[PDB]
């Protein structure tokens, strides 16, 4: 919501500052007034105001303990509930106006850190920051060792945020984290992995706990890297653009411990590729206990990539096999029908998948005829009151 | 046995599973479209094309 809106429009700024004395001081007057007034704004603006409100409190997590947040808020409500419910202390009562300045003061009283830079970055420069953190590859048996460059410039609505850090996963190793700077024409290193060699023998030297995975399938002559990340806990308002080997994206989709990483590799592999191995790893991702909505956007991945399968119809008419191999009512002799609820993974998944199946088109007349008749058959085979769950939205998305 | 002894006739197994639920669901579709046609020509009607 936030990135889309402040690239549609200008910033969503959190003033302390007036234009007092008939002054404007409003670059964010890309449409309208904001400074002293509620009733100028748009619901797009007011909504994104609340959204930036969420995420700037996440930045205050990112500089300050949650326990300290409990401390701050308890001090707030202690002073307020103390200042309430009395005989009206005359001249001594407005402590329930607990606005920005003294609140900030109370924060720094709990822990005085450099959060006024946090303010003047995010509270007082309403800018979203893209990132051209450009992947380079040192220790590609390189003398220079595990290096990647930092880059950014994109005006219209830009902002330059420097000193932060970087989160990288090795093959089976350290979450490497690396500092950042301003003056952003930068080149930086990685706190290097070991010589991950003889990796047929180094099968799993402890990827992340007792996770179990083996592929030499990537460009694994000299690839001791697995995944790039900047701030997986989503600190900076970001829109990160970079490039890896596609193997690394797909293998991240084999597993990663972030839904963030999973759906962003979902988007990155929604752009370009079509190997059938992509389809394979997609379907593999769809059939486990991983996540619900991951699988919904994975369905839409299959939609795009099988739409790229016009001359490259290598795989089947896709995803019929997914209703085959994942759905046994009474072993389901060729058609899945009945009572497929109480397991709400499957609820969302059946709710979603035939839409992406109805997307599957290859250019002769885009011809989803099998899918057409199949979906009509899905609409046939709906349940009685054996499902206790009002077979409603399932109808709705089959209709969609 | 063709004259003396006798037997018993049950004569209706009809237990073809997928065919059974095909029968039931097809019949449900029938009753759908039937009541649709009924209140279609019954009540206030507006169309998709002109005069359907």
């Amino acid at each position: 919501k936030i990135v889309a809106y402040e690239l549609k429009t200008g910033g969503v700024l959190l003033h302390p500052i007036f234009g007092g004395g008939k002054e404007k001081d409003n670059p964010a007057s890309h449409l309208h007034f904001s400074i002293k007034h509620p009733h100028t704004l748009s619901w797009e603006y007011y909504s994104m105001f609340q959204c930036k409100a969420h995420l700037v409190m996440r930045l205050i997590e990112n500089r300050i303990s949650m326990e300290f947040m409990l401390q701050v808020f308890n001090k707030l409500l202690s002073l307020a509930s103390t200042a309430s419910s009395q005989k009206f202390q005359s001249h001594m009562w407005s402590q329930m106006l607990v606005s920005t300045s003294g609140f900030l003061k109370s924060i720094s009283n709990v822990s005085g850190k450099d959060i006024q830079p946090l303010i003047k970055q995010w509270v007082d420069q309403s800018g979203v920051v893209k990132f051209y953190g450009s992947f380079a590859f040192n220790r590609k048996r390189n003398v220079l060792e595990l290096e990647i460059k930092q880059d950014y410039t994109s005006p219209g609505t830009q902002k330059y945020v420097g000193p932060l850090k970087v989160t990288v996963q090795e093959l089976d190793g350290s979450f490497n984290h690396t500092l950042q700077i301003e003056e952003n024409s930068l080149k930086h290193d990685i706190p290097c992995h070991s010589k991950s060699r003889r990796n047929k023998k180094k099968k799993i030297p402890l990827m992340n706990g007792e996770e179990v995975d083996m592929d030499l399938s990537a460009m694994d002559a000299d690839s001791p890297l697995l995944w790039i990340r900047i701030d997986p806990d989503m600190s900076v308002l970001r829109k990160v653009e970079f490039e890896q080997a596609d193997f690394m994206w797909q293998y991240q989709l084999r597993y990663e411990r972030d839904v963030v990483a999973q759906q962003e590799s979902i988007l990155a592999l929604e752009k370009f590729p079509t190997p059938a191995s992509r389809l394979a790893l997609t379907d593999i991702l769809e059939q486990e206990q991983c996540f619900y909505r991951v699988r919904m956007s994975a369905c839409f991945c299959l939609a795009k990539i099988a739409n790229s399968m016009v001359s490259t119809w290598t795989g089947p008419p896709a995803m019929k096999s997914l209703f085959t191999r994942m759905f046994c009512c009474k072993s389901c002799p060729n058609i899945v029908k009945t009572n497929n609820f109480m397991s709400f993974q499957s609820y969302f998944l059946q709710k979603t998948m035939p839409v992406a199946m109805a997307l599957l088109r290859d250019v002769h007349n885009l011809c989803p005829k099998e899918v057409l008749t199949f979906i009509l058959d899905l609409i046939k085979y709906n349940d009685n009151r054996k499902n206790k769950f009002s077979d409603n939205y399932y109808r709705a998305e089959m209709i969609d | 046995x063709x004259x003396x002894x006798x037997x018993x006739x049950x004569x209706x197994x009809x237990x073809x599973y997928q065919v059974l639920r095909e029968k039931a669901a097809s019949q449900r579709r029938d009753v759908e479209r039937a009541l649709t046609r009924f209140m279609a020509k019954t009540g206030e009607t507006q169309s998709l094309f002109k005069d359907d």
